[PDB]
RNA sequence: AUGCGA
């Protein structure tokens, strides 16, 4: 080419190289296509805009060009882009079912939707990648409509009775490390033990904390509350 | 995570058609839309409220550490 | 011009006094650091940039600070100068 | 947030006696102000909204893959079908009545089926208020972070600002 | 000139269909004020009887405790709501809950496995015992008078078989409902009715007639006995325009957009009011006028004060 | 009895404050608080 | 600084930051017990009064407006045209 | 009827989940490129 | 390309408040 | 001036971005201050600001009591903090 | 109160306090949000509360709202209403709007508490009905009569004001006439009411207002604008949907038609810019080595796009004038979509063609599409294809969709957009503070 | 128990003493209640002007206003209102049972 | 790495948990992937740090 | 009675009308006109 | 800082 990149046949079949399939026309069959060679091939987006004697390859499906998130977000392809990019980062920051070993993982915390359903409007890839596993909102009924004079710009309105009926009710949890290490200090102690002995203290901590020093699992807890003693 | 006791929007009790309608859907082979309609939920968000249930509790169980596994 | 290609309007006035300032001594003495060497109040000029230098050349000067710097008196904690600090209220009182 | 990055507060939990009902005797879920769309066109958002009631009421999922559909061949034509063949409007709006008066409206309201979920930031736990807490030692002012019950910061531009409004007594 | 009684000659009641769980009945020649008042009225200020505080002795179950009382507080129970009084707050617990004012519900279910199902997956129910917790777990727990009073009205859940939760062996709940009388407006899980609603009686002005297959062609437009054509050869009428549903499919075509026009009659309501189970609709609809009433009966006892 | 499940043998027990952090059916070192018939109330909302 | 009252230039009127400053420093004043010269007409806020004091004129107080130089202008409330 | 409910064998899958290969292969072969990458640090040419 | 198909149910499955399918 | 990453000195405690002047002194903290997302409402007047309970509880005046004020901090002392129109503490002369 | 960027005085305003029950979150009149350049979005505001009658003096006087109706920067309003309040005096105000005795009295005590000190009158006044017969009826206009009359003080004349619409006439029929503000001693006999009127309608009437009996009036003309339009819309409501989106089949043919042109379009220019003969075939061997020769200078290269841009954007103009405020499937009177940006409630004339007609040809730092080195705009095409779609000229709208290789283009937009407004941002502060050191 | 002295509460700040204009006030009311008041009020031919409004949602609060010409008062007029409702209430009850009687 | 869903379950994991991630002191961190020169192919480049490097340098 | 007020603080109103409004921002234009 | 709300 002139002035173009310097010519030559650079083969690749080393480590790190990012793959694609594309289908190869002439033998219909699947063909694994880099970004380099990408370049200079002419890969028609569907069948039947396959030009003469240009298109050797056509897309899969346009979906290939798509991340996984916005395969998700429903017809992605009729908003405008900086939406489809704020869609990533909500449902990215959306609450909704983490997992469910919830009982056996210890995160500083976790958000769990208590009332989840499977989106009536979705890509296939929405099964295909089994995000159903673990839905993260809910199919409400919607009224495009100014009329309470609260949902203007960007406040929007809630059924009360919705809420009360449990809409988007949802948890959060918080896990502590209760140490008596602090100091774990030289090694002439570490005898902390958590009960009681001089009596002294408040019996009303007992409405909190078991004969163990440990609160009673179930227990209701604000703020001054003891949580071990 | 459990099927909702009500219908959010309308206040419909639903929390009684869940087993009925995911029998009809087995036991009966039957369409969503008639097994719904056979269960009396002829509006759409009584229609949605169970439609598109996720009983996920069933996922939760098998983490049940209070017997042995 | 550069607003009006926006079509922003902005009072002429506010130009005109910026100019004003920027001529302030028959020269074109930019907004920068530069510019700010050659006001009075060495704690203004502390409180942009280079504050170190400012330092410097104003201990070396021997400098006094006046005490006008809107900045400068609120590093000194004093009722600043402007708008209703532009005055002092004193009382009428009964001699008899 | 919708599945369209529409973000909003949730303003009020309005009594379900004081939202509008529907001829089908239904109040919604959510209310979006339509004023919301002009600038950012999400208008994926109304045909999930009309593909969410049409296949709630048919009863079955929606295919909403990237060009599934067609210029020729729109989802406003294909959900139009189904929506009306169940029985509703073949724009999909439907006549509500006011909740506080009871008049039906100037014109059908556009109700559908739509996913919104729930962002994490719960700005419930943001809120903040500190008349009196810690002090850093080396100036005796407020200290720094939420758990500590810090202040925020009134920055230079707010010190500007207060000198713009001649508010010396307040800025002091 | 108006007067009430010039209301009482013009306002009319037709009852469509009064089944024990729905009324669907019409008022023809009242004011929308009025009927949206009812229909506001049977939603919130409607009295209904709920669990209200729940107390648990033990929940293992992998479902939240809150959110499980939340479901016990969605349960409706079938309970004439004017076997109680209201409960007030003035006064401690001791003097709160009494057999005049409280429900008393005891759920103690324990799950185990049971001896051995066939193959594997068996349903839980066949591999596990009480592996579904309905309704019907709800024990009734009567006090003294109301143990008498309820001899021909015990307290049930109006749905027995809605699942409340799912266990597993070795899993156990105790808890122990306080179901109390409580209003629609205060907590929609107080509302006794799950949908009460009005419709303005669609009307559906022909201007011009229309008729023959141009007339079914049109009548094909309309929900299958909107329109009523007797002949079609002079007329296309309107069976019954209370069928219509208003879907406005009519106006994608011009060959009858401009021969007639669509609107209501302001007069003629239609409500549809479906009960919970907790009370017969119309019975609630009484109560709701007998309500009006009495706060109408309450602003002239009032003294005006200043 | 306090109560202590083994984390992975769901083993019961009744640890003391002179026996080893430990489940005397698996030897697993993690042991969870067990549950008991404990009084709440709840507002059911 | 002593600007002769047969020299005094300035705006006759009270300039919205001067009538501001004078209604805090009054109001602060009866809040702290000065004794008020107008009918406390049920009023409970001393900002308020403050302002009862502007409309009657009866505030005892002086501005001393300042000239860049130092000199300054005393004048009474009660001559300067409020508004 | 384009991109039906798997309901039944959704509900299936939670009640009896699967026993020899996860659904979704797509879901483990996102992550693919990670776990090959750590692969080849103890198995793989040579070592 | 070929337009995705319309449902076969495509049928009615809303009536006025009132009504059933033995109106139909 | 010396000769990675070492300890700061004076000047780089008074600079960098902020130079204790920007930091701590052309902008502080300051007590008597919340933070909120905000929420709209049109029935209040376009001149006033909704303050949820909790601010309206957790914010102080510093009232001098007087004739004229003593019927008001007398009611707002009944309340106490933890009530409306109330009052956290009291300052003696 | 103050906001996030401070970037003026303005807004960091001073509220009065009004203690809310069962709330949690700080409530805010939508009338300053324009000030703030806030939104619900989610955006959180410092509440300051001043300790002293100095500062109590200062933010009541000085800071507060009342001192704020202008901007110094310009002194154009700043505050007025917004959206929803919009259309809602764009349909209240219509000569279709009527008005029962019941009705008016309705929404008059609805936006009027004399209880609450909203008038100079300690009594309620009233018009007589604009139609005597056919049964008493009121206009909104002569609503907005009583509302005046009831809040400037009666001892003064009512404000007379010939202003105009963001509304032209044509709109209303070939003659009606209803642009033509007209005031007549408080009294509104000619046209609706918007963005030029109220809300921040320089010269429109709130400022208008503001001019003649000063702020205090001016907000409280606000706070019962805001409840009037509350009520109303919460008897008419406002609403959106696919019916205000779609085109007649007339429409649809000209927009289609004229869209046949630009496949002319694409190579013509190509060959005007590569300075060759008319009609020169799209694949001359000689004008493809132009081409590349065209690809390898930026400056070039640059020559093209904007000579094709202003082409086709020619052809946007054609296609927007001729499908626009005729080819729409229901119009204005109706359309809400139209409404919202003609009223300038929310929204351009650009983004109604944005839905309704085409994107059009996108464009990245101020010209067309990236080109890779190979002479290809994207893998699906050849190499200098010269087809004003592969330069990025987008056809499909969102009301039916984009093809694929559109929503790749239109990704570039949006982020090359989205980058400088979170560029420009960081080199103003300095442009702010640069200057404020000095001339503070 | 005691004579109500708080549902309702006349604002002197809204109250002629000539009399017929007054703001009343009433505790945990909204549309329901108002609207229908309002429009049996608006019945009365000797109602020149009446509303109702509510400070505020969250407020639970409903003024009603009242002014009428020196043929009623208002504390009379509102009274004969309530007494029209009762008595409607009357018509919708004695109506109601007769269709049920019909059956 | 060789757990079938239902032995995964019998380790009280996420049926389907993809995993590639690693346990830090019991905070889950993963290794950022890395957008890097592709090697063994060389890449003409013009920088100003070449001219950076002193006197007659390109 | 238009009349600017003595010491009103137009010097920091004219820096913030000029930065203000250049957020919404063959010859060098804006911003980088402005900086120049 | 990494990431993120605006
Ligand atoms: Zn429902
Ligand atoms: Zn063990």
């Amino acid at each position: 080419s002139t002035r173009g990149q310097y010519p030559g046949l650079y083969l690749f079949g080393g480590h790190s190289r990012m793959l694609r399939p594309v289908r190869y026309l002439p033998l219909d069959k699947e063909d694994i296509v880099g970004p380099f060679e990408q370049v200079y091939m002419n890969i028609a987006v569907t069948p039947q805009e396959i030009q003469n004697n240009v298109h050797t390859h056509v897309e899969f499906t346009p979906t290939n060009i798509l991340s996984i998130l916005a395969n998700l977000t429903p017809f992605s392809d009729f908003n405008q882009s900086p939406r489809n990019m704020y869609q990533c980062q909500m449902g990215k920051q959306t609450m909704g079912t983490p997992g469910v070993a919830l009982c056996h993982r210890s995160d500083n915390k976790l958000y769990r939707l208590q009332t989840g359903q499977t989106p009536i409007v979705k890509a296939n890839l929405y099964d295909d990648y089994g995000m159903d596993n673990f839905p993260n909102g809910f199919n409400a009924v919607v009224a495009v409509i100014s009329y309470t004079g609260y949902d203007m710009d960007d406040a929007m309105i809630i059924n009360k009775s919705a809420d009360e009926r449990g809409f988007g009710y949802g948890t959060m949890y918080k896990t502590e490390k209760v140490d008596l290490a602090l100091n774990r200090n030289r090694g002439d102690p570490i005898t902390q033990h958590f009960g009681f002995g001089n009596d002294e203290w408040p019996k009303e901590w007992l409405e909190k904390l078991d004969e163990d020093g440990l609160p009673y699992i179930g227990t209701y807890v604000e703020e001054g509350d003891p949580i071990c003693a | 995570m459990i099927v909702p006791v009500r219908c959010f929007s309308c206040g419909k009790v639903v929390g009684d058609k869940w087993e009925s309608y995911l029998n009809l859907l087995q036991e009966d082979e039957l369409d969503e839309g008639t097994a719904l309609s056979r269960l009396g939920l002829k509006r759409y968000c009584c229609r949605r409220m169970i439609l598109t249930h996720v009983d996920l509790i069933e996922k939760f169980l098998r983490y049940n550490p209070l017997e042995k596994r | 011009n550069v607003f009006s290609r926006y079509a922003i309007s902005v009072s002429f006035r506010h130009l005109d006094l910026i100019a004003d300032m920027m001529t302030r001594q028959g020269t074109y003495l930019a907004f920068n650091r530069q510019g700010m060497e050659t006001s009075t109040s060495s704690f203004m000029k502390m409180s942009y940039e280079t504050t170190c230098q400012f330092l410097t050349k104003a201990v070396l000067d021997n400098e006094r600070e006046q005490l006008d710097s809107p900045s400068a008196r609120i590093v000194v904690g004093k009722l600043n100068n402007v708008g209703t600090g532009s005055f002092d209220v004193l009382a009428k009182v009964p001699n008899a | 947030s919708s599945r369209h990055g529409q973000k909003g507060v949730c303003s009020r939990k309005w009594p379900t006696i004081d939202m509008p009902f529907s001829e089908t005797g239904i109040q919604p879920d959510i209310i979006i102000n339509p004023h919301a769309f002009p600038s950012r066109m999400t208008i994926g958002m109304f045909v999930e909204s009309l593909a969410g009631k049409a296949g709630a009421l048919h009863g079955i999922a929606q295919d909403s893959t990237p060009w599934i559909f067609n210029e020729d061949d729109t989802p406003a034509d294909y959900f139009g079908e189904q929506l009306a063949k169940a029985g509703y409007n073949y724009h999909g709006n439907e006549p509500m009545y006011s909740g506080a008066t009871g008049e039906e409206l100037r014109a059908d309201i556009y109700v559908g089926v739509v996913y919104y979920q729930r962002l994490r930031h719960m700005v419930n736990d943001k809120f903040q208020v500190r008349s009196t807490g810690p002090v850093n030692s080396l100036t005796m002012q407020p200290v720094k972070g939420r758990k500590r019950h810090g202040g925020i910061r009134v920055g230079e531009m707010e010190r500007d600002a207060l000198i713009g409004h001649g508010t010396s007594f307040l800025l002091q | 000139e108006w007067n009430v009684e010039k209301f009482k000659k013009d306002f009319e009641v037709n009852i469509s269909s009064l089944d024990a769980r729905e009324a669907n009945f019409d008022l023809i020649n009242i004011d929308t004020s009025i009927a949206n008042a009812f229909r506001r009225i049977m939603i919130s200020e409607v009295p209904s009887v709920a669990a209200e505080y729940v107390y648990f002795f033990n929940n293992t179950s992998v479902i939240q405790d809150e959110v499980l009382a939340h479901r016990i507080g969605l349960v409706p129970l079938k309970v004439d709501p004017d076997m109680l009084t209201w409960v007030d707050s003035n006064l401690p617990d001791d003097e709160k809950f009494t057999d005049e004012n409280t429900i008393v519900l005891s759920l103690n279910v324990k799950c185990t496995r049971n001896p051995d199902a066939p193959k594997g997956s068996t349903d839980p129910k066949e591999l596990y015992n009480n592996a579904h917790v309905y309704a019907r777990d709800l024990k009734f727990e009567p006090q003294g008078r109301q143990s008498t009073t309820f001899a021909d009205c015990p307290v049930v859940p109006a749905d027995p078989d809605i699942l409340l939760a799912k266990l597993r062996p070795g899993q156990e709940i105790s808890l122990k409902a306080h179901c109390i009388l409580g209003i629609g407006g205060d907590h929609a899980k107080f509302s006794p009715v799950s949908t009460a609603s009005y419709r303005l009686l669609p009307q559906i002005n022909i201007l011009q007639p229309i008729k023959g297959e141009s007339a079914r062609r049109f009548q094909k437009c309309f929900p299958p006995g909107v329109i009523g054509i007797d002949e079609g050869s002079d007329e296309a009428y309107v069976k019954d325009a209370r069928k219509d549903t208003v879907s406005r499919e009519v106006l994608r075509y011009e060959e009858f957009a401009d021969k007639v026009k669509l609107g209501r009659v302001r007069n003629h309501f239609i409500f549809n009011v479906e009960s919970a189970g907790a009370m017969t609709p119309e019975e609630i609809f009484f109560k709701s006028v007998r309500i009006l009433k009495n706060k109408a009966e309450y602003l002239k006892n009032c003294p005006i004060t200043q | 009895t306090l109560k202590y499940i083994c984390a992975e043998c769901s083993s019961k027990l009744s640890l003391s404050r002179t026996d080893a952090v430990r489940c005397k059916d698996c030897g697993h070192r993690i042991l969870l608080k067990a549950r008991t018939k404990r009084l709440v109330q709840f507002e059911a909302r | 600084k002593a600007i002769p009252k047969d020299q005094r230039a300035t705006t006759p009127y009270m300039t919205k930051y001067e009538r501001a400053r004078i209604l805090g420093t009054r109001a602060l004043q009866i809040s702290m017990n000065a004794p008020v010269f107008v009918d406390l007409e049920g009023e409970t806020d001393p900002l308020r009064i403050a302002m009862k004091e502007l409309a009657e004129k009866k505030i005892p107080l002086v501005i001393r407006r300042y000239l860049p130089d130092g000199s300054f202008e005393d004048w009474s409330v009660e001559e300067l045209i409020v508004d | 009827r384009t991109a039906d409910f798997r309901t039944l064998e959704r509900e299936s899958r939670f009640i009896n989940p699967p026993k020899d290969k996860s659904a979704f292969p797509l879901l483990q072969e996102a992550v693919q490129p990670h776990i090959g990458s750590f692969n080849a640090l103890t198995e793989g040419p040579d070592g | 390309r070929k337009d995705v198909p319309k449902v076969e149910g495509l049928k009615l499955e809303h009536f006025a408040t009132g009504y059933d399918a033995e109106d139909f | 001036k010396a000769q990675k990453v070492p300890i700061p000195g004076v000047k780089q405690a008074l600079e960098k971005k902020e130079g204790l002047f920007r930091k701590h002194m052309m902008g502080k903290r300051v007590n008597y201050a919340a933070r909120s997302v905000i929420s709209p409402d049109p029935n209040i007047e376009t001149n006033e600001i909704g303050v949820p309970p909790v601010f309206a509880v957790k914010l102080t005046y510093p009232e001098p009591v007087t004739a004229y004020n003593i019927a008001e901090l007398r009611q707002a002392v009944i309340n106490g903090p933890d009530k409306w129109p109330g009052a956290t503490q009291i300052q003696n002369e | 109160m103050n906001r996030q960027p401070t970037l003026h005085k303005a807004s960091m305003m001073g509220h009065k306090v009004r203690v809310l029950p069962n709330e949690k979150t700080l409530r805010l009149h939508y009338a300053n949000t324009g000030a703030y350049n806030a939104d619900f979005d989610g955006d959180e505001m410092n509440m300051h509360f001043p300790q002293n009658e100095n500062a109590r003096a200062e933010a009541l006087n000085l800071a507060n709202t009342d001192s704020q109706y202008l901007t110094p920067t310009s002194g154009s309003p700043v505050r007025g209403l917004i959206q929803d309040h919009i259309s809602a005096g764009v349909w209240l105000t219509s000569k279709d709007s009527f008005f029962t005795r019941e009705q008016y009295q309705q929404y008059i005590y609805g936006c009027i508490r004399p209880e609450d000190g909203h008038t100079t009158r300690s009594k309620i006044v009233t018009l007589p009905p604009t139609i005597f017969k056919p049964y008493p009826l009121w206009t909104g206009k002569q609503i907005i009569t009583t509302v005046l009359l009831n809040v400037t003080p009666p001892d003064m004349p009512g404000i007379n004001l010939i202003s105009k619409n963001k509304i032209k006439n044509e709109y209303w029929g070939k003659g009606s006439l209803e642009n033509e503000v007209l005031f007549k001693d408080g009294a509104l006999l000619c046209g609706i009411l918007d963005k030029s009127q109220y809300g921040a309608s320089k010269y429109g009437i709130v400022h208008s207002l503001h001019e003649v009996y000063g702020p205090e009036v001016a907000a409280k003309v606000l706070s019962v604008l805001g409840r009037l339009f509350t009520n109303y819309i919460t008897a008419t409501a406002f609403t959106c949907g696919m019916d205000d989106l779609r085109l007649t089949a007339e429409g649809n043919k000209w927009r289609t038609d004229i869209l046949k042109t630009s496949v002319d379009t694409g190579r013509e220019a190509a060959a005007e810019v590569t300075n060759l003969d008319k009609d020169t075939p799209a694949d001359d061997p000689e004008l493809l080595k132009r081409l590349q020769e065209i690809l390898r200078d930026n400056n070039k290269s640059g020559i093209l796009d904007a000579v094709t841009s202003s082409k086709v954007n020619a052809i946007t103009s054609q296609v927007v004038s001729k499908c626009v405020p005729d080819g729409t499937m229901k119009k204005f009177p109706c359309n809400s979509m139209q409404a919202m940006a003609l009223s300038g409630a929310k929204g351009s004339n650009v983004n109604v063609s944005q839905i309704m007609c085409l994107l059009g040809q996108q464009a990245l730092e101020g010209r067309r599409v990236p080109v890779m080195v190979s002479g290809k705009t994207l893998p699906s095409f050849k190499p200098y294809e010269t087809d004003a779609m592969a330069g990025g000229y987008v056809k499909g709208r969102f009301y039916s969709g984009i093809k694929p290789q559109e929503y790749y283009f239109h990704c570039m937009a949006g982020r090359e957009g989205l980058i400088d407004t979170a560029v420009k941002t960081s080199r103003s502060g300095y442009l702010q503070r640069c200057l404020t050191k000095q001339l503070e | 128990e005691e004579p109500d002295r708080e549902k309702i509460k006349l604002l002197t700040q809204a109250t002629s003493e000539d009399g017929t204009s007054a703001s009343f006030q009433i505790v945990e009311e909204d549309h329901t209640l108002g609207n229908a008041l309002r429009y049996v009020i608006m019945k009365n031919p000797d109602v020149e002007f009446c509303g109702y409004s509510i400070p505020h949602p969250s407020e639970n609060l409903l003024n009603i206003r009242i002014q009428t010409y020196g043929e009623t008062t208002a504390v009379d007029a509102l009274q004969k209102g309530l007494k029209d409702l009762m008595d409607l209430c009357d018509v919708v009850e004695s109506k109601f049972t007769e269709k049920i009687k019909s059956m | 790495n060789k757990m079938s869903p239902y032995e995964l379950v019998q380790h009280k994991e996420e049926s389907d948990e993809i995993g590639g991630y690693f346990i830090v002191n019991g905070i889950e961190k993963l290794i950022r992937m890395l957008i890097v020169q592709r090697r063994n192919h060389p890449m003409a480049i013009i920088r100003p740090s070449f001219a950076n490097r002193g006197a007659s340098y390109s | 009675r238009s009349l600017i007020n003595p010491g009103e603080a137009v010097g920091i109103i004219a820096s913030q009308s000029v930065g203000e409004p250049s957020t919404q921002m063959n010859v060098t234009l804006g911003i980088p006109r402005l900086r120049e």
